[PDB]
């Protein structure tokens, strides 16, 4: 079994940690969700008239 | 009617004398500046408003 050959493990670990840990983490804070727009048609700082 | 109908001393007469000479006392107003007063107070407060809107 070559996956026990743990001669070249090290050359598993490195990337995969530059790539599940820096790299791809790197691309999903770069896919961001923004909340969709309803501004309400009713905001009004109103007051009655000088009376 | 009053002149020819009346048998009594000259007193029509002296009626009406005091009648073309009354003064009724024609009320004056003392009223009306005060409220004019109110009102151009009132357009100088509608006025900034309308200048805020």
């Amino acid at each position: 079994m070559p996956q026990l050959n743990t001669t070249v493990w090290p050359t598993m670990i490195t990337p995969m940690l530059l790539t599940l840990f820096l790299i791809t983490q790197l691309k999903m804070l770069n896919t961001n969700y923004h909340l969709p727009p309803s501004p309400k048609p009713m905001k009004m700082k109103n007051y009655n008239k000088p009376w | 009617y009053y002149k020819a109908n009346v048998a009594k001393a000259g007193l029509v007469d002296d009626f009406e004398k005091k009648f073309n000479a009354l003064k009724v006392p024609v009320p004056e107003d003392k009223y009306t500046a005060q409220v004019d007063a109110e009102e151009k107070e009132d357009v100088k407060s509608c006025a900034e408003w309308v200048s805020l809107s």
